[PDB]
């Protein structure tokens, strides 16, 4: 089923008619993750690659 | 006394997991204009075989195919309307935006309300004495393992409990002997994990509560009821009358008594054997669906959810071990009259739930309002000229019982 | 006001004053839009790598 968000925002000194309105929000998040890196040294066009 | 605040103070909240829980999915959009006031699924079919040591006999008594039926309707309107006067509504709150919080919560309270008692009233399976409360592992563990054992293996089993009930099975966990997540989060938060005892369960203030209703007498049938398939194949209700109770009381027998056949054994759905309950059989049970009376001579013409059917004719439908006939004894769980909040556990297809659409009203402003996934309509008019304004509030419900063999109410025993 | 079992509501007009220097200022920012630029620094190939 829909189930969407409630603020309560508007309808503030407004009239609402459309019933066909659902809120969905994107959630951004920033994590520090501890990854492993491959150096590959070719010689050959630039050594170091990381 | 002369400066107040704005902001309301806050108030008290029930719980909404009813209707999170129950199917949502098969009935939605499904009750159109075109449809009408009902809607019906279809039903599995199940089949006998023969037991002969030939090969030619292509000329035998063969099986039979019966289709079934289960129906699905509206319910009455979900109103709330008020009068007032605009100037001392107006007052302090503009747009009638403050009004709006303590309403929807009421819709969906008794929406619930109305979904925990058709619940109760059209289950099926019963556990336990009514007396005894939850106290132990065992009593959440056996509705899970009678569900397995009956045989239901597509859904989710889930089962819901009181406040007070769920701090003991915690304050029962806390003194656990090797887990020490376990006994720290129960200890610390009081709160049991979601897989208890193998079924989902889940704690909820917000659960309707029953009167037994005054009965008394060695209570036995006197004629015999058709339960056979080609009767029930509907409804999966069947009447039956009760001889031998007391002599003339109103309310014999309320909207949610199980009423249990001694002699008549419940069978594992598939294999059609009988039952174990380690110790002794279990026996079958049946809800009453409407108030009964009783007159005199103590007949008492009662309802009941969940048919014992054993077709002789159709003997793949059979669910009873034997056929209940005149002179058997029966009997009514629980004391007396007493009032008690009962406890749930079901199956996920076991009660659908759906919401109706409603178009604006002609002439008459109105607005639409979401809350936990139900519309609400309201329309707001001023007849009358005496500063009588009118605010109304509908949302239209429609219920449906798929199987009553899959649910029913449970307690703890002794 | 109820004036003589009736409803007549007050006359409510509006004129518009407060838009005029909200549409200069969109209109003078119209005019002269403004971009990201990257600027070089003091190395060989930093031209190249900013264009």
């Amino acid at each position: 089923p829909t189930s969407l968000d409630v603020t309560s925002m508007t309808s503030w000194e407004y009239n609402w008619f459309g019933a066909d309105v659902i809120y969905i929000a994107k959630y951004y998040e920033v994590r520090k993750e501890s990854v492993d890196v491959i150096s590959y040294r070719h010689p050959i066009t630039g050594e170091i690659a990381t | 006394s002369q400066i107040v605040l704005k902001k309301f103070l806050p108030g008290f909240m029930s719980d909404l997991v009813l209707a999170k829980t129950v199917d949502r999915q098969l009935l939605a959009g499904e009750i159109n204009s075109s449809t009408g006031d009902s809607v019906s699924f279809k039903r599995p079919h199940q089949f006998s075989s023969l037991r002969t040591p030939t090969g030619d006999i292509s000329g035998q008594n063969k099986n039979n195919l019966i289709s079934g039926k289960a129906t699905g309707r509206v319910g009455n309107y979900i109103t709330v309307a008020v009068e007032y006067q605009q100037l001392e509504e107006a007052i302090k709150l503009n747009q009638l935006e403050e009004i709006l919080a303590p309403v929807r919560q009421r819709i969906v309270t008794d929406l619930e309300t109305e979904l925990a008692h058709f619940m109760m009233n059209n289950g099926a399976l019963s556990l336990g004495s009514p007396n005894t409360p939850i106290t132990k592992w065992s009593d959440v563990a056996q509705t899970a393992s009678f569900l397995k054992d009956l045989g239901v293996n597509e859904g989710e089993n889930y089962a819901v409990m009181d406040p007070w009930s769920a701090q003991r099975l915690a304050d029962a966990q806390t003194g656990l002997h090797a887990s020490d997540q376990l006994v720290r989060t129960a200890w610390e938060n009081a709160q049991i994990p979601t897989n208890f005892g193998g079924i989902r369960a889940l704690m909820s203030n917000g659960l309707a509560s029953r009167t037994q209703g005054a009965f008394g007498g060695t209570l036995t049938v006197k004629t015999q009821p058709t339960v056979t398939y080609n009767a029930v194949k509907d409804s999966y209700q069947f009447t039956v009358t009760l001889t031998g109770a007391t002599a003339s009381v109103t309310g014999f027998l309320k909207a949610g008594d199980q009423v249990k056949f001694t002699n008549t054994y419940w069978l594992q759905q598939q294999t059609k054997q009988a039952l174990y309950n380690g110790a002794t059989p279990i026996s079958f049970t049946a809800t009453v669906t409407a108030d009964a009376n009783s007159d005199s001579g103590g007949d008492v013409t009662v309802t009941l959810s969940g048919v014992p059917i054993y077709d002789t004719t159709n003997p793949q439908y059979n669910s009873v071990s034997r056929q209940v006939e005149a002179g058997d004894a029966v009997s009514v769980v629980g004391t007396a009259s007493q009032t008690m909040k009962p406890n749930l556990f079901y199956n996920k297809f076991f009660c659908g739930l759906g919401s109706i659409p409603l178009p604006k009203l002609h002439s008459i402003d109105s607005a639409v309002a979401t809350y936990e996934g139900f519309s609400i309509r309201v329309h707001k008019y001023a007849d009358g000229d005496a500063n009588v304004q009118k605010m109304r509030f509908d949302l239209l419900p429609a219920y449906v019982c798929f199987n009553p063999h899959m649910g029913g109410q449970f307690f703890g025993n002794p | 006001t109820k004036l003589d079992e009736q409803f007549e509501k007050y006359p409510k007009f509006e004129i518009n004053k407060v838009a005029t220097e909200l549409n200069r200022i969109i209109a003078e920012y119209r005019n002269n839009r403004i971009t990201v630029k990257f600027r070089p620094g003091d190395r060989e190939a930093s031209e190249e790598l900013a264009n």
